[PDB]
Parts: C-alpha cells; structure tokens; sequence
C-alpha cells in the first residue's frame, strides 16, 4: 500500500479542514 | 553552431527563457519593499534614490504585478509548452511562428513598459475602470497576449503533423498535456481580449467616452481565473514528466495524468464570479453556481496530490527507505532540480487550502481585499510555480546552450531554494494573520503607522520575510549571471535527451486514453460549459450598459 | 511483479482518496447553502441593477444631503444611503441605533471604492454608476472603523470612515 502517500493526503486533508472550519467559525461570530 | 542548425527550436525556446527571467528579477526587487511595507516600516525613500523614476509605493505595486506575474508567467509557459512537446515528439516547429511569437512578446513588452515606467498607468496589473491609463498600457499589453495565439497554432500544427504520420496512435503523454493547455487558453483569453478590443482600446485613444466598470470587471474575471491555471500547467507538466525521473522512479500513471489536464480544459473558465462575490448586479444564484464549479476544479489538483506523492515514495523505496517516512531521507536532497518543485508542492498544502475558503462564497466576505489573498497567492505562484522553474534552470540550460553547471553552482542553487522557500513561508504566516485582523491588500500601509496596532506580531514575520527574500534575489541573481556569462561550452550538453520519466502501465490504460483522446469533443463541451456559466449575465449586463467617465488619481 | 503489483494498489487507494475529495466538497456545498437561508445572507449585495449617473449624485436626490441620509423605512429598519468617494465617505460619522436592521445603499461618484465595516462580515465593492445594497445588524454598540480595500488611487491608504451604533 502508498502509505507514505496516505500520510501525505491526512495533512493535507486536516490543513484543508482546519483552514475552512476556523474561517466558518469567524464568519459567524462577525454575522 | 551547428547545434542551432539542426534544433533552432533551442536558441528560441532560450530567448523566451531568458525574458522571462529578467522580468522576474526587475519585478522581484520591489518585493522585499512591499513585505517591509506590511511589516509597518517605510524604506521607499530609499528605494526612491536608487531607482528615482519610482513616484509612489503604487508604481512599485503595478510593475511588480505585470512583471512578475503576467510577463515571467507567460513567458515561461510559451518556452516549456512549445519546446517540451517539440522534443517529446522529435520535429521541429514552424520556426517562422516560433520567432514571430518572440518578436510580438517583445514589442508588446516593450510598448506597455514605456507608461509604465514613466508614472501614465499607475493602475495595478487588473487596470479596474474607470482608472484610465495611457493607451500605450493597453495596447502593447494587448499584443503581449496575443503572442500566445501563435504560440497555439505552433503546437496545433506539431500535433496534426504527428497524427498525420501515426494514423491509429494515441497522442503522447506531454503533447495531450500541451494541446489540451493551449486550447483551455484560447476559450479563456477571450474575456480580457473583448474586454481590450470593444472597451478599454477606444476608450483610452478617447473614441468613447465612458466605460461599464461592472461589464469591464466581468470580462477581465473570464480570463482572469484560467489564466492562473495558465500559470501552474507548465509547473504540472514539468512535475508529473520529468520529476519523477529527477527522484529516481517513474511516473505511476499516464492516464490520471491525463485525466487531471482534461478537468483543467473544462472547468478552468467558467468560475470567475469566484472574483465577484462582493459585486452589485450579479444575481446571487449564479455566485453560487461559480462557487460549486470552483470547488470541482479543486479535484484536479486533489488528484495530483495523490499521483505526484505516489510517484515521489515509489522512487524513494527503490532508493532503499523502509517504513512510514524513510522514503522521504532516501531522495536526493543534493540535486536542486528535485528540490526546488518539491518545496513548491509543500506550501501548495496552505495555498490550496486558502484557495478552498476563498472560493466558499459567503466565507470570501471574511478575507476579501485583505492581506489573506496576496498571502494565499504568493503560496500558489510566488513559491510553486516560481520554484518548478528556478529548478529546471539545472537541466533545462545545459540542454538548451551546452553551458556546464558547476559542483559550486548546484550548491550555490540549493542555498537560493531553501531561502526563497523558507522567505515566502514566513511572509504567508504574515499576510494571512493580518488579513484575520482586517489589515488591506493593495495598501501603502507604512504612510499610516498607528492605523492598525492590533497587528504587531504578524508585522514583525513581514519583516523577516523581506529580508530573507532580499538575500535570496540577490544569489540568484548572483547565480543565473553566473552560469549565463560562463565561458566553458560542451555542445555534447546541448544533444543530450531530456529527462522524461518512464511510465508503469496497467491494463487499464488503452481504454481511458483514447475517451481521453478525443480533443475535439472535449473543446466543444469546455466552449458550452462557458456559454452556460457566462452567457445570461453577459445578456443582462449589455442590455443595461452604464459607462461612467475615466480618472486619473496619481 | 514490483512495479505492477505497486500500480494496482496506487489506483486502489486513489479511487477512495477521489470518492472522499467528493465526499468533503458535497459536505462543503450543503454548510454554504445554510450560511445563505440565516440572517447572515443580508452581506451579500443585491443582484439587481440600480444604476444611478455618477456626476450628478452630489447635486440631486437621496446621497445629495448626508444629513438627511439615514431614512427609517419600517419599525426596526433604516435605509441608509453613504457615499464612498475620493477619499472619505459622507456621511461621517454614519449614526444607527443598536438592534435595527439597517440597509447600505453605497455608491461612488469617480473611481470603484471599497466599503469593509471591521468586526462585521460588511465588505462590498462600489462601482461608480452602481449602487451596492446590503443589510446588516448591529448587536453591540459602539464605534465601527469602514476602510477602503480597493486601490482608488493616492489617498487609497488614508479612506476611513466612521459607524457609531447607539444603545
Ligand atoms: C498559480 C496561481 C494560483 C493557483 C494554482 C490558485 C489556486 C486556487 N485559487 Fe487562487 N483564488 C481563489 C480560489 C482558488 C482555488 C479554489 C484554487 C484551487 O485551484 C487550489 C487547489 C489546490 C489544492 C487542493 C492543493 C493540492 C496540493 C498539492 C498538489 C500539494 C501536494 C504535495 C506533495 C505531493 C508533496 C509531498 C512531498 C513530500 C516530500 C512530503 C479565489 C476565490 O475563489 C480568489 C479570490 C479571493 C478574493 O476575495 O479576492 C483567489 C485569488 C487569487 C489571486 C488574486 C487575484 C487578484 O489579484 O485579485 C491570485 C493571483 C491567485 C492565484 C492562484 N490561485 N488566486
Ligand atoms: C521577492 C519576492 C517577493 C516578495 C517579498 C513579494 C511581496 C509581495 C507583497 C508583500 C505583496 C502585497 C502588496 C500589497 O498588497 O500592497 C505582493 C503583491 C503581489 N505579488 Fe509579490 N512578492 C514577491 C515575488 C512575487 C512573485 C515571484 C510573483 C509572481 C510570480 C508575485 C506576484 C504578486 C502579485 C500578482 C501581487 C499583487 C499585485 C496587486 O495587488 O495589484 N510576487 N508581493
Ligand atoms: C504555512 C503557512 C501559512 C500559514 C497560514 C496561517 C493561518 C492558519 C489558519 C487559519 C484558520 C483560521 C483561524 C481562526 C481561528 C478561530 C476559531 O477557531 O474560532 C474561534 C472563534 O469562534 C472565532 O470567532
Ligand atoms: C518593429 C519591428 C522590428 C522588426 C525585427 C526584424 C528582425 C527579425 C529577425 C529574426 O528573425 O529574429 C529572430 C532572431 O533574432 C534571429 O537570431
Ligand atoms: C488563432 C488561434 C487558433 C485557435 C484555434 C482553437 C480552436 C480550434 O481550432 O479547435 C477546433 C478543434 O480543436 C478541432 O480539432
Ligand atoms: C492589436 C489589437 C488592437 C486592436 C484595435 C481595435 C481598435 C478599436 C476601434 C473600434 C472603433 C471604435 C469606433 O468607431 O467608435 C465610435 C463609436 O460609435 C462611438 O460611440
Ligand atoms: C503603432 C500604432 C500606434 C497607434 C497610434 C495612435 C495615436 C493616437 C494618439 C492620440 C491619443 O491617444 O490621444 C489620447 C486621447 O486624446 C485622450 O484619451
Ligand atoms: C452542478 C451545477 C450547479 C447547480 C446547483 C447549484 C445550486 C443552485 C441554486 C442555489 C442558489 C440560491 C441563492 C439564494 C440566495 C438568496 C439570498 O440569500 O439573498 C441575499
Ligand atoms: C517555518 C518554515 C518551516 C520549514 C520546513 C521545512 C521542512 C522540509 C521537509 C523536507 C526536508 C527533508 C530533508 C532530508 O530528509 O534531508 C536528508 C539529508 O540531507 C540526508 O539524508
Ligand atoms: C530559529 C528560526 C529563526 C528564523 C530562521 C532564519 C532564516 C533562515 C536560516 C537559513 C536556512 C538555510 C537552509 C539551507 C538548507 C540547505 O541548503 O540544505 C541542503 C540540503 O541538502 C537539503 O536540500
Ligand atoms: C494565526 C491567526 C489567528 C488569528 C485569528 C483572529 C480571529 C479574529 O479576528 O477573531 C474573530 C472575530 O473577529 C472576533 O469575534
Ligand atoms: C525569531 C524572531 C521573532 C519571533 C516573533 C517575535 C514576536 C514578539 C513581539 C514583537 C513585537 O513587536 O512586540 C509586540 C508588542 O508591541 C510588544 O509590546
Ligand atoms: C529576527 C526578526 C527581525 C525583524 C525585527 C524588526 C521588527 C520591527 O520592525 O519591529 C519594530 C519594533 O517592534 C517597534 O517597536
Ligand atoms: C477528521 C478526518 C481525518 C482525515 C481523513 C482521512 C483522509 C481520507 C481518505 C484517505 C484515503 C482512504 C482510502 C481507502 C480506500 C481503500 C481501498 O480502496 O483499498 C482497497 C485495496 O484494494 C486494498 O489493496
Ligand atoms: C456516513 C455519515 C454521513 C453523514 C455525515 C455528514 C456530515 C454533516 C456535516 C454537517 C451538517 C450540516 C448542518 C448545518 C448546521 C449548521 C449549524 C451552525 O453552524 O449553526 C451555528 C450558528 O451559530 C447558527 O446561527
Ligand atoms: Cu477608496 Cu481605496
Ligand atoms: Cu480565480
């Protein structure tokens, strides 16, 4: 199994998470 | 040389190059300006005495836009694009084209620099009505573009040539790449060319009066989202067919490669009310259909994450690494060809990420306008695509004029990749943490010191990164002139192969390149795909024209 | 063998990898399409076209008076029409009560400006012939900063303006 390129999409996949979610989370306490 | 006799396609491929690179290099020097800028410290005296032509932290602003990100960018794009297919297919291009594209880039860059110099077109590099430069901007800007369409047709004709002569034959992998890029190119150059032709042309020779600025905007975001994608391909034909080879592997697959471009040529144009979200008179129904069709053009490069990672651990396994990370130590760290794109994949995780916010429609009111977007940005162009090809100067110039790197040279490059890297990572902890504390993009910021004292900390990391940036343009610079004014020539260099990875094949394979394989097909649902996107509010918007008159405020 | 056996379980994980990329994108789309059923859509300006002339919206009609440019048009609504121009905006301060919904109908009379109200979701661009509407409501009162973030020539990095909400 790529299991070094799983561990590749996991960081990006929390960046992409962390990213969006903090910035829902701004839009609503500005709203 | 009798080199250039049987490839001419090498010493025009060199000049695009070399433009290029000059571009970068006088647009680049206002960066460590503009960084300071944002880390609340005013050196534009200075610069002013040093280049006393420089009015306004603004023309700094505009000539660092057009340089750097539409002249290098293109330039760039024109050498790789016509010359890796050229050489992957062993004919030579129509060398009476190939010259003329030079010769049009040339002039066009020429005749808008002229204003631009000169303190007439201080309007950044989107040039938004009713701002009104001088006509000389728009036209020669307009010819700069224009070169592209020859370019077009070069590699049209390569590949009609090619099919002619291999009648039941699938393109090659970097010739599909090439013609699927330059036809997504021409469907997306239309926006900015009708908005040149039709308004900005005869309105700044004084033949109209006035200008639609919301008409104006609309047709500029038509282009101006494909021509990011313009921007990137070359660095992804670069990565997915020739890194692999750098890394000590092969390329994985040749039909997710293929696959990953075909997305690109649909979805790349009809988005760009991404860039409108915050504009009156765009019914907010389709804001939300660009928003979705945003987010699939994601996939594409959510796809090249796993194929490029794929490619990079299978070459580190055959290097020896074991376990969960060791294929990471087992790559040659030492070779700055293999590095230079793979720092550039590593900021792209933030990069992309910011990009996925930005494209969210309501979340866009949280960042629009603020530092976020140039922090964003300068992840995507400033590092990836700027790094791809500051790397391929280690195989591309050798190929190219038979000129040696030095032992000293490939240490002097890493030193160079490393520090830009680093530089525009810090400087993206910056610009995104002040755009959170509401601080402007395209803002002289350091003129109004106490304006925005929340915003200390992440000032500070802009200063880093103007220093670390400084140092870093000044080696390459160093560097390029170095390897460019060398004496030593070994023409063996300049007949050497370049060097394409070899593919693994499946089964699979035959099947999914040839649905991929019809071209036109694919053209004509990408032109409907942007009729449908852009076609009812383009309706709504002539039917309602308001043009306002121009104003200089500069 | 090696290079083939390692192909097939490189497509294998793709096709999961792309069925979860769809999955997180989908997921994305519906938490979007709720921002745009709450209060919270108010920010988004206005599709419709009200197209003004931008050389006589200092002389005549509802921007020619600032002191006159905060209208009640319901029971805990204001309609309120400010001017973004080089480089200030009238009227200044803007004065609106805590708990209203107010509505911005922004315009220009030279070059496009930018209208951002820090600490809000506010942030709309102002093109010159056209007026940008959003609503908003303030829940805490106290003064609000509006900057410019278009570059509108010179005087871009001076544009502010003022919002005092009172109790
Ligand atoms: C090359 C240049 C650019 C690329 C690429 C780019 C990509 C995106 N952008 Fe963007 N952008 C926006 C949305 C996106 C989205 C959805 C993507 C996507 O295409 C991004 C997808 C990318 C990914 C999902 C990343 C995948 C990760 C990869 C491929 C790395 C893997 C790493 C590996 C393999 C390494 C492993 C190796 C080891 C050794 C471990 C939006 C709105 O939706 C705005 C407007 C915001 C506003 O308010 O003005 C915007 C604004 C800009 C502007 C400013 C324009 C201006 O002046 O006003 C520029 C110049 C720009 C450039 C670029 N942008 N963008
Ligand atoms: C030494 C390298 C660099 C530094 C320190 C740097 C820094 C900056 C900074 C701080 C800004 C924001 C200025 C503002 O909003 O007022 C900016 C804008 C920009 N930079 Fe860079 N940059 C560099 C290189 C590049 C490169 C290589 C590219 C493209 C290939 C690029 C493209 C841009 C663009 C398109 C803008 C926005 C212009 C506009 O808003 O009108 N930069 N840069
Ligand atoms: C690597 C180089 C790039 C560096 C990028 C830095 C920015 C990081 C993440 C932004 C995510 C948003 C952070 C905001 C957190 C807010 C939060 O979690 O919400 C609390 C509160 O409810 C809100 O009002
Ligand atoms: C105005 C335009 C000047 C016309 C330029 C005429 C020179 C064209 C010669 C040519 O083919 O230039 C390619 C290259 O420089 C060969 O080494
Ligand atoms: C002038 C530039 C030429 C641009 C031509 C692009 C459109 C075109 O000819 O494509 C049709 C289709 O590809 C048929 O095979
Ligand atoms: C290389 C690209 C250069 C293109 C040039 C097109 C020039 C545009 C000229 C179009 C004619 C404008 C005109 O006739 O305007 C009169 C109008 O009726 C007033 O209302
Ligand atoms: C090479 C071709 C150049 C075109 C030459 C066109 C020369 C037109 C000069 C007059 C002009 O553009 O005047 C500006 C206008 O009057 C106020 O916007
Ligand atoms: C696949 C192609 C895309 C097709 C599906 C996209 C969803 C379409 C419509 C939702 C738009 C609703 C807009 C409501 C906004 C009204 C509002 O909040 O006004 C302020
Ligand atoms: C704040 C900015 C953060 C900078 C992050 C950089 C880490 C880059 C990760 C890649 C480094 C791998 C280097 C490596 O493994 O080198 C092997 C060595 O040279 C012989 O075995
Ligand atoms: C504590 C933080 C303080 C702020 C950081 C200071 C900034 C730069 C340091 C210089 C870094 C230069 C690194 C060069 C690495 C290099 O060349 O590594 C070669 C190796 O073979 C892999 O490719
Ligand atoms: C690292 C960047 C983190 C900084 C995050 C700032 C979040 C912010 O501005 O606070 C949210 C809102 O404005 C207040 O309720
Ligand atoms: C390594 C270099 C810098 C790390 C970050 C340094 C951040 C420390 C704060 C710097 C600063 O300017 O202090 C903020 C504030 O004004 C104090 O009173
Ligand atoms: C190492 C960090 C290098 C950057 C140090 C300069 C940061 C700066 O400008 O700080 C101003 C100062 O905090 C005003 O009180
Ligand atoms: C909080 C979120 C945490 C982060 C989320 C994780 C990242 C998502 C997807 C990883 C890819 C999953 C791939 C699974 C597919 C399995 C498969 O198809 O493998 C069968 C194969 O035939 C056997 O050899
Ligand atoms: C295999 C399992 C399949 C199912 C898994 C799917 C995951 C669902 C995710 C999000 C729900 C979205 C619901 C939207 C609710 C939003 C609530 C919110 O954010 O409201 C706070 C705010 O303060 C209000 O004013
Ligand atoms: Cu008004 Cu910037
Ligand atoms: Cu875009």
């Amino acid at each position: 199994k790529p299991k070094g390129a799983l561990a590749v999409i996991l960081v990006l996949t929390l960046t992409i998470l962390v990213f969006w979610l903090g910035v829902y989370a701004v839009f609503f306490a500005r709203g | 040389s009798r080199v250039y006799e049987a490839y001419p396609e090498k010493k025009a491929t060199l000049y695009f190059l070399v433009l290029g690179f000059l571009a970068l290099i006088v647009g680049s020097l206002f960066g460590p300006f503009q960084a300071l800028n944002y880390g609340n410290v005013d050196a534009y005296p200075l610069l002013k005495r040093l280049l006393p032509f420089v009015q306004s932290y603004y023309q700094g602003l505009t000539l660092h836009g057009v340089l750097n990100a539409i002249v290098f960018t293109q330039l760039f794009a024109q050498a790789i694009m016509v010359y890796l297919p050229a050489r992957e297919l062993n004919m030579r291009p129509n060398m009476g084209l190939m010259w003329l594209s030079w010769w049009m880039a040339f002039i066009g860059l020429v005749v808008a620099a002229l204003p631009l110099l000169a303190n007439e077109a201080t309007v950044l590099y989107t040039f938004y009505p009713p701002l009104k430069g001088h006509w000389a901007f728009y036209l020669g800007a307009s010819v700069f573009v224009l070169s592209t369409w020859v370019s077009i047709y070069i590699v049209l004709d390569l590949w009609r040539r090619w099919k002619a002569a291999n009648p039941g034959k699938v393109t090659p992998l970097v010739t599909y790449m090439a013609v699927v890029f330059w036809l997504m190119w021409f469907l997306a150059s239309l926006g900015l060319v009708l908005e040149a032709v039709l308004f900005l042309l005869p309105w700044s020779f004084g033949l109209v009066e006035g200008v639609d600025p919301l008409v104006a905007r609309t047709l500029f975001w038509w282009t101006g989202h494909p021509i990011v994608y313009f921007w990137l391909l070359p660095a992804y034909a670069i990565i997915y067919t020739i890194l692999p080879k750098q890394a000590g592997g092969k390329l994985v697959s040749d039909p997710m490669a293929r696959l990953a471009f075909l997305l690109f040529l649909l979805l790349s144009t009809p988005v760009g009310f991404h860039h409108q979200f915050a504009d009156p008179g765009i019914d907010p129904t389709w804001k939300m259909i660009h928003s979705v069709l945003t987010l699939f053009v994601a996939v594409p490069s959510l796809m090249t994450a796993f194929t490029v990672a794929a490619s990079l651990e299978f070459a580190g396994r055959l290097r020896g690494g074991r376990g969960l990370f060791g294929w990471i130590r087992a790559l040659p760290w030492d070779n700055p060809a293999f590095v230079a794109p793979v720092l550039g994949l590593l900021g792209f995780i933030p990069g992309g990420a910011g990009g996925i916010v930005n494209a969210s429609f309501t979340l866009d009111y949280v960042v629009h306008n603020t530092a976020w977007v140039p922090g964003h940005f300068h992840l995507q162009v400033a590092s990836l695509v700027t790094l791809t090809a500051m790397g391929s100067l280690y195989w591309l110039l050798p190929n190219l004029t038979g000129k040696p790197i030095s032992d000293a040279q490939r240490r002097l490059g890493l030193a160079v990749v490393w520090l830009w890297f680093l530089g525009m990572m810090i400087m993206a902890v910056g610009l995104h943490w002040a755009g959170l504390l509401n601080v402007p993009r395209r803002a002289y910021i350091a003129q109004v010191p106490d304006a925005y004292p929340h915003a200390a900390v992440p000032m500070v990391f802009n200063v880093l990164a103007g220093i670390v940036l400084l140092v870093a343009l000044l080696l390459f610079i160093y560097g390029l002139f170095s390897v460019l004014l060398s004496r030593e020539r070994k023409p063996e260099l300049a007949e050497a192969p370049l060097p394409f990875a070899e593919v693994i094949s499946g089964p699979e394979d035959r099947r999914l390149v040839l649905a991929m394989d019809r071209i036109g097909f694919w053209f004509a649902v990408a032109a409907i795909l942007v009729v449908l996107a852009y076609g009812p509010t383009l309706v709504q918007l002539f039917g309602h024209l308001n043009p306002v008159p121009g104003w200089r405020l500069w | 063998v090696d290079e083939h056996k390692a192909h097939k379980a490189i497509l294998a994980y793709e096709k999961g990898w792309l069925a979860f990329s769809l999955a997180m994108l989908f997921v994305f789309i519906a938490l979007i399409a709720y921002t745009l059923a709450t209060h919270t859509a108010g920010v988004i300006p206005a599709g419709k076209l009200e197209r003004v002339d931008p050389t006589t919206v200092r002389q005549e009609g509802p921007w020619a008076d600032p002191a006159q440019a905060v209208v009640q048009t319901g029971p805990n609504q204001y309609t309120v029409y400010v001017l973004a121009f080089a480089f200030g905006y009238q009227p200044n301060p803007i004065e609106v009560p805590q708990g209203a919904e107010i509505v911005f109908k922004i315009t220009s009379p030279d070059v496009i400006h930018g209208f951002h109200v820090e600490g809000t979701n506010i942030n709309v661009e102002v093109l010159p012939g056209e007026v940008s509407t959003v609503r908003y409501t303030f829940k805490r009162p106290g003064e609000y900063r509006i900057i410019c973030n278009q570059y509108c020539g010179l005087g871009h990095q001076n544009m502010f303006g003022t919002i005092v909400v009172k109790e």
